[PDB]
């Protein structure tokens, strides 16, 4: 059959990933421009939200060296690929877990609705790629919202998860933090309540 | 109007099938017995039709829809795609590629086909496509079934799709047949085997192309075509 | 020595060619635009002629499933490559033999004279390519005109046929069919009176 | 009533696919994590149903006719035949062979199959046959099409026909899948590749069988089945 | 050493097993004679019992597409191999789990006691073979009865299970369903309470 | 009467010698130039004579005694024996095997053979035998000598015995020639070499069979014959 | 694919074929029982006929060393396989061409009608196998009769011959010889009027 060039194989990001990708968190000086955890300036359109979560291994223990990259639509359900720290909104960002609490945060707006390739609406979601020492190839997941229950029930991506109980693992829990809408999204890499991870 | 401005690499008529190939019975009485007469290339041979402005319908390249009588054809959904290049490896843009084939059961929609496998009411069997500016064409179809035929007493065509390609001149025009990777009928066919070189036979075998498949939808096969090399004239009439 | 990529090898067009290449003939519905046997609209310059012929195998029997492709200059001896069914004239056409009579027909103009690569005028001619079940690679030939004896006598392509007797196999016979100028061009694939076939 | 009078060669569970074969995703949660418990063979294991007196309809082995809704199914007409023997090479007479498959387009006639290739109104997909006194069975059917499925993101079953064979005891009962010679999907399938030994995979590939074909009618494939070797008890309770 | 012909290797029965092996279940028309879940006609000797159960994967979720084959002695502890739908009793049957509830049912008699090859009585049991999507080779098990504690305690096959706790996974739970004697036999393919599976 | 209840594996006409094999000169003018016309098998083709009740003389298989004119023939006393099977390996019992050959000097007892080697007054050179219930036949004869013939200017047939075998039908009936292990005339013979495939030629070479020899009396050669495979009709006119 | 034992390859019957297969014609003594050219004793049922023919090579010259085997139905259209010289009728016979005139004869009855495998009636015919020096594998043909013109026109075997002119080559010409119905069937192995030969 047809064989193409083989893809360069993945390797773990490693414990020192913060050196190249999370300069502050490593303990090192930052350059003038950094890809980080603020996708929205205060002036961006949409509902402003705080996201937070922790990451657990198969023993129930915090992953304190993990690195997350996210990709989401703006409030209109459009992806903004022209990355610029002058933008009020960027669709892409990066965050990491603190070596102390093991908690990551992101400052963004709630994404609007995007259709799948067949034109069926997907519930509002943030695409997540998880990297860390011990993780040989990054894990893809989605963060959906518990105040979108009715949209989530019709999502054609959520519905590809065969067991309804596993879908729960993708639903962030809404709260309030210092007067701002916030959601917690914890990730369990392995075991009881293991978070659904995607291949695409 | 067309100009004489190019020459085409001479055919290797030991690479192509010879005229007389007796296991393919119909060739016995339809092969010339005199040698072909070689003639130099002139404007008559080195030009040919350009079909850019022929009017193509929206589904001319899509056999899943170009014979719609209220359903989808039955059988294995496939994309057949590839590139038309010449022997120098140069792409052949905006060229006419045509194709025709039996349905999933090996039944041809032709009055003289009386094979007992049924016709398919949503399948015609014909497509056409102009190559794009980089030499690429593609069709969507159903994979044809093998077809028995009255040659030897138990002869069966491998699954195949007939192809016609115009190229830049009547010198390059070619009719051929595509076959499918791994088909064990291929080495047994006296039409395939009209080609004496096994490496020539390989050039007619489409490869399963997973990378071009639509998941949950259709597979795909890759069939590239090589037409005669085209070069500039040089050192003529001096 | 230098080896290029090999040409894709020829195969027979097979008995059902018409279905891909001559849709009417197969018993098939045609599309809106088809490449067929009318090279000249009634208003084209030059002398309007009907061409017809039959095709014989080596046992003298009609080849009823043959398919011909033709390429010719317009009355002014220019090749019209921009194929378009709106054109007064196209240099290219296709025809085929009926499953009964075994006769093909073309509606065209007499081609004007064209020079070879050395500047030597060739007699008026139609380039023909013949396809059929049992023909593994198509046969090239030329159709010249019996009312162009002077030109035929001087054609640098006809003069490449060593035996004079064989030249006559390429000379179409003038008649009238219902008051219109016609020429018959029969082809004998094999044996007595075998038509000259070309390689180029 | 049945008697304990025979023993069956122990299975090689490294020849068969293992329970856990993660590329075949559904096997991850449906494979035991504890070792199987070996038990000696008794009358419970060494006997099984004989189906000689089950009432078979006239077309139970013929899929071209067992789902007749006023026509022939579309697709490649084939005989699927072979012999059922045990590991000693002994024929397995009067045994139940059952089979099921998709239509020509890879569509299964099952409510949970929502693949967009259409159903065929004259094709059901099920057959059964008792082996004759020499171990032979045969079916007539249409060659099934490949079927995409929700495993990896672009996974396709090779054309396959499922088989169930009872044999002389519940110890010999087997479900398997037949594949077809040369199918380039075979080495890419995580169900095929649940089998670790490539020589085991070869035992599942039916061979094109020209000698068994009906000319102008149908091709044929040969698929022989080997069930566990049956021997007499010897030197028991002494 | 001596090598025989290798056994044809197993493959999964796949999700559409029912269409070849359980025609009603697929949404399919049945044939005149089918191998199904009624082992005893109302007039068979012995105690008439309803058997039922559900099947669980390693995440605790119902296996709705499983298929079971059963083999058991009649009330007199004899194996009836001459399968025939006219028979008062057949020792063989097939059942499957519904695509909703996930429950299978068998209508049979309690099997009488059968001796092993050494002459040692085994507790009354039904031999089960379990097939499904994701099961590459079928799983062998036994269904024993919680009202046969004395016999179970002495079974030479149950006593081959090293851990006593695991023996309990093979003991069906007696109840009544609409006034008829029933037993529930749940199977857990994987994890907590994993059912004992046999090799022989 | 005979019945049409069997089919015979179609002949491989590139395994057999082709008609036109110009080095064997007589084949030039005695070979058809038209394609053979394939016809399906009917009762006309799939039946044929059975010679069970032909009356055989006690010496019909024994060329040492069936031309007795006062003595034994001169030459190497040999048994020629073998089995007649079909392509499935099935014995062909009660079938007619006929043979004829030159004497020890390569002279045929035929008015048209004027070769200068003398006739043997106790050798005729014709035998016949019906195969037994297991497909076995045997002849006792003299090993024939090579034979010059007017083909090329110095052509010699290898030592050979002509065989005619009826089999179960006119479709299986075969005439061939036996050659002898190690004869270096074999690769030089344009009749032998009418067969293109050297593996086919090997099938015509009888092997020295010491196990079948009579000590102090005669040697033995083994020559097994494979006729076209016979099977039952299946799925015909349905 | 499936490969069987290969068939023993054919070889020419050779010029001396008469030694083993036509004992008289060789010039040698006959055994008490010989397979020869009388398929019918005077008492056989049906129309008694004489058949004769000559065999020509590609140069128009007689083949004087040819050997023919024939197979035909009795007058009822039934094949009689139990060969016996005590029978009034045998379906099988053998004949050869004289080294002098080059003519073979057969004494038989006209065969009745036989259906093909699809139940369509074949015109009355005799199956012929031709053997000779220079013939590497025997040639199969059929002898049909010119007093069966209407049956011949519907024969499904004759109709497999694509050209009507080639069918003529299979039609024996009726005459009278010494007061008996006779037909001539000449065979032309090669060239002008080449006899149709079959593969089956
Ligand atoms: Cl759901
Ligand atoms: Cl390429
Ligand atoms: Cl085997
Ligand atoms: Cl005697
Ligand atoms: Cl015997
Ligand atoms: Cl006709
Ligand atoms: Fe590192
Ligand atoms: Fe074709
Ligand atoms: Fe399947
Ligand atoms: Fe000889």
């Amino acid at each position: 059959p047809i064989e193409l060039l083989p893809e360069t194989p993945s390797q773990t990001a490693g414990p020192y990933v913060h050196i190249g990708l999370a300069l502050e968190a490593a303990g090192n000086p930052t350059r003038d421009q950094e890809i980080w955890n603020r996708l929205a300036k205060p002036d961006a359109p949409g509902e402003h939200i705080l996201l937070l979560g922790q990451v657990y291994d198969g023993n129930g223990h915090l992953v304190r060296d993990s690195f997350l990259e996210v990709w989401q639509a703006d409030a209109n359900g459009e992806y903004q690929d022209a990355y610029n720290l002058e933008n009020a909104f960027n669709s892409f960002g990066r965050t990491a877990t603190t070596f102390d609490a093991g908690e990551w945060t992101l400052h963004t707006v709630k994404p609007g609705v995007v259709n799948n390739a067949a034109g069926v609406p997907m519930a509002p979601h943030i695409n997540i790629s998880l990297f860390a020492r011990g993780i040989n190839i990054h894990l893809h997941t989605r963060l959906y919202f518990d105040d979108e229950a009715q949209a989530n029930a019709k999502c054609p991506v959520l519905n590809l998860i065969e067991q309804p109980q596993r879908r729960e693992t993708l639903i962030a829990k809404r709260c309030e933090v210092d007067g701002k809408t916030a959601y917690r999204f914890d990730i369990r890499i392995q075991g009881e309540g293991e978070t659904v991870f995607f291949d695409f | 109007p067309a100009q004489d401005n190019s020459r085409f690499v001479i055919r290797d008529r030991n690479w192509h099938p010879k005229a007389l190939t007796p296991d393919y019975k119909t060739s016995i009485a339809r092969s010339p017995r005199q040698a072909l007469v070689s003639i130099p290339q002139s404007i008559s041979e080195t030009t040919g039709p350009n079909f850019s402005h022929l009017g193509f319908g929206a589904h001319d390249h899509d056999l899943l829809l170009n014979f719609n009588n209220g359903g989808l054809p039955i059988g294995e959904r496939i994309i057949v795609a590839g590139r038309v290049v010449d022997q120098y490896g140069k792409p052949v843009p905006n060229t006419l590629v045509e194709m025709w084939q039996a349905n999933a059961g090996g039944r041809y929609r032709h009055k003289n086909d009386r094979y007992l496998a049924p016709l398919d009411p949503n399948f015609g069997g014909v497509g056409r496509c102009l190559t794009d500016s980089d030499g690429y064409y593609s069709f969507r179809t159903i994979k044809p079934g093998p077809h028995p035929w009255r040659n030897g007493p138990n002869d069966w065509r491998p699954a195949h799709i007939h192809f016609g390609i115009s190229g830049p001149s009547i010198a390059t025009k070619l009719i051929t047949q595509l076959y499918f990777e791994g088909d064990p009928l291929i080495p047994m066919c006296p039409i395939v085997k009209s080609i004496a070189n096994p490496e020539a036979v390989q050039q007619l075998i489409a490869k399963l192309d997973m990378n071009n498949a639509n998941p949950m939808d259709c597979l795909a096969y890759r069939f590239d075509i090589v037409l005669r090399g085209q070069r500039k004239t040089h050192f003529e009439n001096c």
